[PDB]
């Protein structure tokens, strides 16, 4: 009933499959493949990691809205609450944490505890502070909240990989998309 | 011998797996050296292509621009394939020592334990030529099964079905590298008989 | 009781378009007839139920019931709309609506890479009247393979 | 079933007459409910447009009689005047019951109870406020023609009939 529930409950009827030995290495080998081919640049693979991050989150929003049917969300509690509480959990099998919102509540943060799209990479002295790794969540979240009419802006803080701080991300509403009604 | 250690969906990676194709294609189109959309950042631009549009453009790709994506394909599953097999060392598999002078010992290791990882299944059936060539055999190649043809437009869709084979390619070629050597490799068709692809190796 | 089948748009377009008694199935005479008025009596009938709404949680619409004949609809929370006509002889559709989105549409649009995302290709004239393709080989066969074995 | 809200509207216009009596709050009526009452008139005509292939015929249009109400009004079963017309709508909160009269007038009853037997006691229920309209509206000599309901008299005619329902 709760959207606790609901997400631990689809875990029952979920074809699931090894989170590491396979999808990390992918990411992995995919990042390998844009360092190397930029020549070691640093920052426009984090354009292209949110370019695809941008084009799998507008085709997995429908694959979410069909597992568990849903009403459209309208702020940022329902959001932050659907999120954590359901998302990842069906999606990553984790579960982060809600903190920092803004006084008028426009904003929060997403401390995540386990990213099983980073375990045990310790990326070199370069690319330590020029370098966002998980770009691709960042990209989900901005193409799967774009689709239920929503603008919205998605972006890291700081990460477990190269900084002391954990790992979260940033978030703004950007206002709310208008449906366009008539013929003209 | 039931190991029930985490997981995640197999969806998620099915179609991530589906698009490190136009990621390949959008890093060679786009390799950054001197109709398509825009986005809005803090004080910086993106431009993009969707996925479709750039399968359609490798529809009309070059040919030399062709086998130049091509070989990037087969690089990320040789990547991909070597550290998969290293993780399957773990597994400690008795089959085998180093060099594979009995190659077909290792081809029952890998439709075995390797293509039930990634594909949740065993392959089917394995047939032998025995200077090397073996045959092998899937009746449902499992990322391709959500893959539509259009209507009867299907000498198109075997054009933009095809290029998503070179990452079993990968796969294959980085277990074999894995364990030493590099040789001659390709695929087939091989239209099933009751209701996918064929690889050959040597 | 299954007379018609339609898709509607986040973009408010007619994208697919089923016919009964053995009628077209593709989205060319039948074209602009029911598409535009359907829409606004769905849009309309849903803007007054989301205009008297109390509670949390806002209210969608669920069937609409003439003398003659029922439809039956569903929303996603994307702005996709499934619609289909009945004749009183069963109860409500919103099973077999939400399993043709959890079984049809995901398996063989969406996560199909192949065809586009329901979208209009990045035209101005997204308010109305862009003609799309939602046809597949094996969409619309396993589509006619759920529905005509109830009649 | 439990009819909660009622709505009158005119045959060619803005409602005449609304009540969101036997709900114990404040609810917005103010010039929301000409615009829905409006649109209803629209859909109504919409809705009768859109022909499905049928070409058959009434081969049936004709409910019974429960005893609905408190000597009822009639003992028979009738006839009805919309056999391709909108019926009722129904949604997660209300399903509303609409039934039209042979003169063009229709009369709107907002439901709050959720999810055939209902269109028979409810086309029951909408003859007799049709009939108490006849007989208490149409009478008085100070309500013009296709005018807001001003008659006192009719209030309590309608809630004695909607708490003698429940």
């Amino acid at each position: 009933r709760s959207l606790k529930a609901m997400g631990e409950e689809i875990w029952k009827n979920k074809t699931e499959k090894i989170n590491t030995e396979l999808f990390t290495l992918t990411y992995g080998s995919i990042v390998a493949q844009l360092c190397q081919d930029y020549e070691r640049d640093f920052n426009k693979v984090n354009d292209h990691l949110y370019s695809m991050g941008y084009n799998i989150g507008c085709r997995l929003i429908e694959d979410f809205l069909a597992r568990t049917a849903l009403p459209r969300c309208e702020n940022l509690v329902k959001t932050s609450e659907v999120l954590s509480k359901c998302a990842f959990k069906i999606f990553l099998n984790i579960t982060p944490n809600i903190t920092n919102w803004s006084h008028n509540k426009d904003t929060f943060s997403l401390i995540l505890d386990e990213n099983p799209l980073a375990d045990f990479v310790e990326l070199p002295m370069d690319a330590m502070k020029s370098l966002w790794y998980s770009n691709i969540l960042c990209g989900v979240l901005k193409g799967s909240l774009e689709m239920v009419q929503l603008d919205c802006d998605v972006w890291f803080v700081s990460d477990i990989l190269r900084g002391d701080s954990q790992t979260e991300i940033k978030v703004k509403l950007n206002r709310i998309l208008k449906d366009e009604i008539p013929i003209g | 011998f039931e190991n029930s250690l985490p997981k995640v969906s197999q969806s998620v990676y099915q179609m991530l797996l589906n698009e490190m194709v136009p990621l390949a294609m959008g890093i060679e189109r786009q390799i950054s050296g001197d109709i398509k959309r825009l986005k809005i950042e803090e004080h910086h631009t993106v431009d993009i292509i969707r996925s479709h549009n750039l399968i359609h453009e490798l529809y009309k790709a070059d040919e030399e621009e062709k086998e130049k994506v091509l070989a990037r394909l087969r690089n990320i599953g040789f990547q991909i394939g070597l550290k998969l097999s290293e993780l399957l060392i773990f597994s400690n598999n008795p089959n085998l020592k180093f060099k594979e002078m009995d190659l077909l010992l290792i081809m029952k290791f890998i439709c075995r334990d390797v293509w039930k990882q990634i594909f949740g299944k065993q392959i089917d059936n394995l047939k032998t030529n025995h200077r090397g060539t073996f045959y092998l055999l899937d009746y449902d190649y499992r990322p391709i099964q959500s893959f539509s043809l259009e209507e009867d437009a299907k000498n198109e869709e075997l054009k933009m079905i095809e290029p998503f084979l070179e990452i079993p390619v990968g796969i294959i070629r980085g277990v074999l590298s894995s364990l030493g050597y590099s040789s001659e490799e390709v695929i087939c068709l091989a239209s099933f008989i009751d209701r996918g692809v064929s690889f050959h190796v040597q | 009781g299954i007379y018609s089948f339609w898709i509607f748009d986040r973009h408010c377009n007619c994208i697919f378009d089923r016919e009964w008694t053995l009628a077209s199935n593709s989205a060319s005479k039948q074209n602009e007839e029911d598409a535009k008025l359907l829409y606004g009596m769905i849009f309309s009938l849903r803007s007054i139920t989301q205009k008297l709404s109390k509670g949390s949680v806002k209210n969608d619409i669920r069937s609409i019931s003439t003398g003659k004949y029922r439809v039956h609809t569903y929303c996603t929370a994307s702005g996709l709309w499934f619609v289909l006509l009945s004749d009183f002889k069963q109860q409500s559709y919103t099973q077999v609506l939400q399993y043709i989105y959890s079984h049809i549409y995901v398996k063989y649009v969406s996560n199909n890479l192949l065809s586009p995302y329901d979208f209009a290709e990045n035209e101005n004239e997204m308010r109305g009247q862009g003609t799309r393709k939602i046809t597949n080989r094996n969409f619309i066969s396993v589509l006619e393979s759920f529905l005509a074995p109830m009649v | 079933m439990a009819i909660e809200t009622i709505l009158v509207i005119n045959k060619s216009g803005g409602l005449i007459y609304q009540r969101n009596f036997t709900n114990d709050e404040q609810k917005l009526n103010s010039n929301e409910y000409l615009i829905l009452a409006s649109t209803l008139h629209g859909v109504f005509a919409i809705a009768s447009q859109l022909t499905p292939k049928a070409l058959q015929l009434t081969q049936n249009t004709i409910p019974y009689i429960p005893y609905v109400g408190m000597d009822d009004f009639f003992k028979e079963p009738f006839t009805n005047w919309n056999k391709s017309g909108l019926r009722q709508l129904c949604t997660d909160q209300f399903t509303m019951f609409i039934y039209q009269t042979l003169t063009g007038l229709k009369f709107v009853a907002i439901s709050s109870s959720v999810m055939n037997l209902a269109i028979q006691i409810a086309d029951n229920f909408l003859r007799k406020v049709y009939c108490l309209y006849s007989d208490y509206v149409m009478k008085d000599p100070s309500y013009s023609m296709e005018m807001p309901i001003r008659s006192n008299l009719f209030d309590e005619k309608v809630k004695k009939m909607v708490e003698n329902l429940q």
